[PDB]
Parts: C-alpha cells; sequence; structure tokens
C-alpha cells in the first residue's frame, strides 16, 4: 500500500 | 538601503534584500502580508512574510517573537522550512519590522477542499499533517489555529503547517483572546473559554478534515455566540458532566440553549461523500468515519489523541517511527515570555533574536 507521488492541484 | 530594495505590494511597501527578485502578493492577513519570490541565490521560489505591526503591541510582539523562535527552533519535513529572516533598519533604534522567509509549497488546503480524492490520497495528507502536529506537541507546543489557509500542499503530495503566532503552549486558562483563532474551526473548550490541552489542535483537525469530506465547511456560525448554536446542532447538546466543567457564567447560558440530540456520524457523512471505497480493510468510508467522529467531540477529555489519531486504522497505514517518533525540537527556554516584557524590552528580544538568525 504505497505513498501517493502526484497531486493534481491544477 | 543599497542591497535590500521596496516594491509596490498592496496599499503598503516591502523592502527585500536584492536577492529576492520577483515579488507577487499571495497572502493578506492579521499574520502579515506574504508574497512569493524567486531567490536569485537559492534558485528556486520563496515565500517573504512581512509582520503586520511586530510591535503594535504587548501582544503583537508576544508572538512576533514566538513565530521567529519557533520557525528557528522546529525542524520537521512537515512543518514549514525556514530559510531565512532579514530586516532593513539599521539600529535597535530604526528596528521597524521584521520580514521572515520560509520554502514556498505549490497550494493550499483550501484547494484541495476544493476536488475530490481517494482514500489513498485523503489518507496520506492527514497522516502527514498529523505528523507535523505530533512535532510540536511531542514538546509541549501547540498550533490552536490549523484551518486550511495554515496547511500547504505540492504535486508530489506532501504537507506542511504553517503560521505559528498563535503557536504556544498549555492554555494556563481559557484563550482569553480566541477572538484570534479563527471562528468556524474554534474549538469547543474554547469558544466556551475553558481552558485548552494540547487535543485542541485534534478539534481542528476534525473540523478540518471534515471540510475535506462535505466540501463545505461544518460549523458555519454567523458570530462568535452562534458558532456553539452549530457545534450544538450537529454534533448534539453536551452530558452534564461537562457542563459542570464550564465556568459558572457559561454554565448558565449554555444550559440555556434549546436541547440538541443531534445527528450520527453515519448521517453528517454518508458514505457517498467519501472517496470510493474499495475493496480493502484499512481504507475505508467506515472508519475515514470512525476517526472523524473521533476528533469532532466536545469534551476535549473524552476526545482522540495525535498519538491514537497517528495510530488509527485510517491513518496507520503509512506509519513509521522516523516521522511520528522523530525527535521532539528544542526551546532554548525562551518562552519565558509569558512575561509581557514591555515594548521596548520586547523590541528588545525581538530585534536581536532577528539579527544573528
Amino acid at each position: 500500500p504505497k505513498r501517493p507521488t502526484t497531486l493534481n492541484l491544477f | 538601503d543599497n542591497n535590500f530594495y521596496s516594491v509596490e505590494i498592496g496599499d503598503s511597501t516591502f523592502t527585500v534584500l536584492k536577492r529576492y527578485q520577483n515579488l507577487k502578493p499571495i497572502g493578506s492577513g492579521a499574520q502579515g502580508i506574504v508574497c512569493a519570490a524567486y531567490d536569485a541565490i537559492l534558485e528556486r521560489n520563496v515565500a517573504i512574510k512581512k509582520l503586520s505591526r511586530p510591535f503594535q503591541n504587548q501582544t503583537h510582539a508576544k508572538r512576533a517573537y514566538r513565530e521567529l523562535v519557533l520557525m528557528k527552533c522546529v525542524n520537521h519535513k512537515n512543518i514549514i522550512g525556514l530559510l531565512n529572516v532579514f530586516t532593513p533598519q539599521k539600529s535597535l533604534e530604526e528596528f521597524q519590522d521584521v520580514y521572515i522567509v520560509m520554502e514556498l509549497m505549490d497550494a493550499n488546503l483550501c484547494q484541495v477542499i476544493q476536488m475530490e480524492l481517494d482514500h489513498e490520497r485523503m489518507s496520506y495528507l492527514l497522516y502527514q499533517m498529523l505528523c507535523g502536529i505530533k512535532h510540536l506537541h511531542s514538546a509541549g507546543i501547540i498550533h490552536r489555529d490549523l484551518k486550511p489557509s495554515n496547511i500547504v500542499v505540492k504535486s508530489d503530495c506532501t504537507l506542511k503547517i504553517l503560521d505559528f503566532g498563535l503557536a504556544r503552549t498549555a492554555g494556563t486558562s481559557f484563550m482569553m483572546e480566541p477572538e484570534v483563532v479563527t471562528r468556524y474551526y474554534r474549538a469547543p473548550e474554547v469558544i466556551l473559554g475553558m481552558g485548552y490541552k494540547e487535543n485542541v489542535d485534534i478539534w481542528s483537525v476534525g473540523c478540518i478534515m471534515g471540510e475535506m469530506v462535505c466540501h463545505k465547511i461544518l460549523f458555519p456560525g454567523r458570530d462568535y455566540i452562534d458558532q456553539w448554536n452549530k457545534v450544538i446542532e450537529q454534533l448534539g447538546t453536551p452530558c452534564p458532566a461537562f457542563m459542570k466543567k464550564l465556568q459558572p457564567t457559561v454554565r448558565n447560558y449554555v444550559e440555556n440553549r434549546p436541547k440538541y440530540a443531534g445527528y450520527s456520524f453515519e448521517k453528517l457523512f454518508p458514505d457517498v461523500l467519501f472517496p470510493a471505497d474499495s475493496e480493502h480493510n484499512k481504507l475505508k468510508a467506515s472508519q475515514a468515519r470512525d476517526l472523524l467522529s473521533k476528533m469532532l467531540v466536545i469534551d476535549a477529555s473524552k476526545r482522540i489523541s495525535v498519538d491514537e489519531a497517528l495510530q488509527h486504522p485510517y491513518i496507520n497505514v503509512w506509519y513509521d517511527p522516523s516521522e511520528a517518533e522523530a525527535p521532539p525540537p528544542k526551546i532554548p527556554d525562551k518562552q519565558l515570555d509569558e512575561r509581557e516584557h514591555t515594548i521596548e524590552e520586547w523590541k528588545e528580544l525581538i530585534y536581536k533574536e532577528v539579527m544573528d538568525l
């Protein structure tokens, strides 16, 4: 269960 | 002066050592005016905050200083990064104002509260958030002002806390001046002028996570007093034990309010609002809700804790001692400043605290 790497804030 | 230079920011001026070239306002706050810029040296954009009235009075000081120290004295992967702190004037005499410099994150948690999400991302962000809090806490330091506008994120999915002006320790007595700690997220013990303990910060992380799920604010009061009316209408009127904990005066008003049953958390927070629960256990709407209902609790005494939160079935899925147990930050004990030193004496501690660092 890995940590996310991207967060589309746009 | 010769290396600094002012720019035209809002209805005000901004003097920053030239290296900080390219000022674009981004933060208007009782805290201070804040704008991003490109550091010609560091070669990476940064954040410059001008202390709005450092010594406007006894309180501004106690906080201007309280932040400086705390920015310095505290290092953690999830607490904003302190990169500098300069001042234009040259003498204690002329010492007028101070600009702080901290790393610059991409966006806001407000920006986050405006987009759906998946258990994985939401879960992790609340983790990072609980991590930076465990830090301040682990050294007896409280933030008392965790709202979205005080949480910054990035495209790599990380989070760091902010503003430490109100950040302090143990509320030896009711927040005499919660006037500052923003309404919508004010904690019951703060509203009803009690006395705050460590976990007050956890109440905030309650409203905050609730806002991320509802996408709208949880307890939308229309004034400092109506705020209570929204807390009880949702969560319900407080048991008598709690009411016996209120000052004799707050007690009355609080008991003269209509009685409120409150709705259950499976109602305030229906599944459909929670990320698309996938077959898996750890990350489920139900547990998201269980954590929620353990923070959104009127009675601090009976309210969760950071250590406990960091250990909850929805957060503990990416636990790691190196973040959750990390070493507490060490203050030289400068917070001796409860003793309100005079503006001048204050301006002493300030400019100099400013100085060297």
